[PDB]
């Protein structure tokens, strides 16, 4: 479903597979994913949804979870 | 923030070599004296060997 | 006034956004070669970070 774009674009970003991201954990230390990673990372999702999310919203994704809570 | 990046990449450079140039020893420098220290083990080891 | 600079930001717009695809998609690709890299042949051998 929609999700799966996240769940895959996350995947795909930080080079683990679909399971590998559980919802309970950080991006910022779980995943290994850096300041640069992230920054990567979100704005990925933001051009994959076309959306906008500004830097400050951003700051909360931390978590695996968040990622869909902000989109859906 | 000019002067730090003009400075670097000696900095780094320096630091892969002594990266290297230690790993080689069974040690870890941290010093100028810990090096002239290493330096007088060498040279007892060499005495030694001789 | 204000319609000239709505004007530019619709092109800073087309900018950034294509931007973003370049990024995105260059990180997609490079990621593979991080995968290699976790061949554990990386060192400084191939990591030159100066
Ligand atoms: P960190 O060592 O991963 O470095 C992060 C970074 C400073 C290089 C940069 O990529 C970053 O993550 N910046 C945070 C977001 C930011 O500074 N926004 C500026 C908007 S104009």
């Amino acid at each position: 479903t929609i999700e799966e774009r996240v769940k895959k674009i996350i995947g795909e970003q930080l080079g683990v597979k679909q399971e590998e991201v559980t919802n309970n954990a950080s991006f910022v230390e779980d995943l290994g994913a850096d300041s640069l990673d992230t920054v990567e990372l979100v704005m990925a999702l933001e051009e994959e949804f076309d959306t906008e999310i500004p830097d400050e919203e951003a700051e909360k994704i931390t978590t695996v979870q968040a990622a869909i809570d902000y989109i859906n | 923030i000019q002067s730090l990046t003009a400075r670097a990449p000696v900095w780094l450079a320096a630091q892969d070599t002594l990266n290297q140039l230690c790993e080689q020893s069974g040690e870890t420098l941290a010093s100028s004296n810990d090096v002239t220290e290493y330096m007088q083990q060498l040279l007892e080891r060499e005495r030694e060997a001789t | 006034e204000m319609e000239n600079v709505q004007k530019k930001l619709r092109k800073l717009e087309r900018d950034y956004y294509q931007i973003r695809e370049q990024v995105v998609s260059a990180k997609a690709g490079w990621c593979a070669v991080m995968r290699m890299v976790k061949d554990n042949g990386v060192e400084r051998r191939l990591h030159r970070r100066e």
